[PDB]
């Protein structure tokens, strides 16, 4: 039991890990931003009416 | 080059438009970095306004 | 986790100038084709020149 | 066991003293400098915004 607890823990590290350091990078970093969309002038000009 | 000069004068105002969504967002750090990503495009733009002047 | 932040902006400085040498190759790319066209253009006219059938 | 327990600090210390080491050279120990980026000028342009 002791010995299996702890390639548990070597999983969970290893996938942890990748997709931690994958959150990284512009195209991600950006995509969490609401008005990343790029249309925000034509939004505000249809605002208008 | 007339194609190319037009794609990369578009292509630079995304990304002075996606630093100024940054600084309202306080996340100078990915500013920079935009703004860095705009400078190789305006130096690029003016070698096709020389090329193309000329040919 | 001194060496990880270290490693984590070299990261980061690397893929900041594949995109900066990818937009210069593109240009580079326009200006050697350029050239090459009016490389044989000059060949052509001098080749022109040289037959001078207007002389003949 | 103790004849063992000195090869893995044999290691260690090979691994070590190469990273270490190589943490030197003003291309790396420039990037842990956060206005290395170069674009401190038209950043602070932008701020006038």
């Amino acid at each position: 039991f002791e010995r299996m607890e702890n390639k548990v823990l070597d999983m969970e590290a290893t996938s942890q890990a990748a997709g931690e350091l994958a959150g990284f990078g512009i195209e991600n970093q950006f995509a969490q931003l609401e008005a990343s969309s790029g249309v925000e002038d034509e939004l505000a000009a249809l605002k208008a009416s | 080059t007339e194609q190319r000069l037009n794609q990369d004068t578009q292509e630079a105002k995304k990304w002075e438009d996606r630093a100024k969504l940054a600084l309202t967002n306080g996340e100078e750090n990915l500013a920079r970095e935009a703004l860095a990503r705009k400078k190789s495009l305006t130096d690029t733009a003016a070698a096709y306004q020389t090329q193309l002047a000329q040919q | 986790r001194t060496m990880s932040e270290n490693l984590r902006r070299n990261l980061a400085a690397l893929e900041a100038k594949i995109s900066e040498a990818k937009t210069k190759k593109n240009m580079l790319q326009a200006r050697a084709k350029a050239a090459k066209a009016n490389a044989e253009l000059q060949q052509t006219l001098a080749a022109a020149a040289a037959a001078a059938a207007a002389a003949a």
